[PDB]
RNA sequence: GCGGAUUUAGCUCAGUUGGGAGAGCGCCAGACUGAAGAUCUGGAGGUCCUGUGUUCGAUCCACAGAAUUCGCACCA
């Protein structure tokens, strides 16, 4: 899987993908052992629920700057997923780099927590604005 | 629950905000609705999303009266307009006619500060 | 003196299936914005007048007391 190959990369700091692959597939087995479920399948999904659909931008129309709700491209989602998975497993408490991992994984599947937090404030600034709807863009 | 089956729909486009009325054949209205009965404040009332949902909830609360055909009576310009009317075109009446009544003066009339 | 009403988190108040203590505002923080504002979200904040009694258990019943308010009564 060419997903699975993409997330070993933003987690090699400094060019170790050796110790990097370590790690990943470390915590691909102690997911396993914590959760029944194919590592695999558990590892998709923690990605497709960390995904914005409309983005909103600031545009100057004519007076001062409105705010215009925006598709995503396909493109972008695949990346922000993969970081905000990286960045919330740094920020667990737990010193096994493997188990933070693997930790992440499940709660981002779960679905509860900061991440979470700016899927909500996202969404409530759109449709706030549906004012604004007729300019999809 | 006079089941008026069929009637008019006015609808009152402007830059302020559009506001739909049905009523029947006589002109008594059974129902109305606007952007601001939507819940709008008065910015964004104007949009013409705010006359789509203007429009259809003036439509469903004339379902209830039992109304199923209606003769669109527009007036005025403004945002909103057309999308009122589509959007009466759709709902679960049928838009049997449209008009353009919008009233458009003659002479003797001083306009407002913003037209002088 | 007498009767009526009232006595919940700082403030203003909801809360009777007796078995969740809650809302608005305010305060702090977050988000947002250059930022401040407003809005949105989150948290903290309660001898729910006091004692006793009644029940398996009472803010939510009974009794007693206190305070506030009001009418009345008194006033060489």
């Amino acid at each position: 899987s060419e997903l699975l190959a993409k997330f070993v990369n933003i987690l090699m700091v400094d060019g170790k993908k050796s110790t990097a692959e370590s790690i990943v597939y470390s915590a691909l087995e102690t997911l396993a052992q914590r959760s029944g479920k194919s590592e695999l399948e558990a590892f998709e999904v923690a990605l497709e629920n960390v995904r914005p659909t409309v983005e909103v931008k600031s545009r100057r129309v004519g007076g001062s700057t409105y705010q215009v709700p925006v598709e995503v491209r396909p493109v972008r989602r695949n990346a922000l997923a993969m970081r905000w998975i990286v960045e919330a497993a740094r920020k667990r408490g737990d010193k096994s780099m493997a188990l933070r991992l693997a930790n992440e994984l499940s709660d981002a599947a779960e679905n509860k927590g900061t991440a979470v937090k700016k899927r909500e404030d996202v969404h409530r600034m759109a449709e706030a604005n549906k004012a604004f709807a007729h300019y999809r863009w | 629950r006079k089941q008026v089956s069929d009637g008019v729909a006015h609808i009152h486009a402007s830059f302020n905000n559009t506001i739909v009325t049905i009523t029947d054949r006589q002109g008594n209205a059974l129902g109305w609705a606007t952007a601001g009965g939507s819940g709008f404040r008065g910015s964004r009332k104007s949009t013409p999303f705010a006359a789509q949902v203007a429009a259809e909830r003036c439509a469903d609360a004339v379902k209830e009266y039992g109304i199923k055909n209606l003769e669109v009576m527009v007036k005025g310009p403004g945002p909103g307009r057309e999308s009122t009317i589509r959007a009466l075109n759709a709902a679960g009446f049928r838009i049997t006619n449209i008009t353009d009544v919008t009233p458009i003066p003659h002479n003797g009339c001083r306009p407002p500060k913003k037209r002088r």
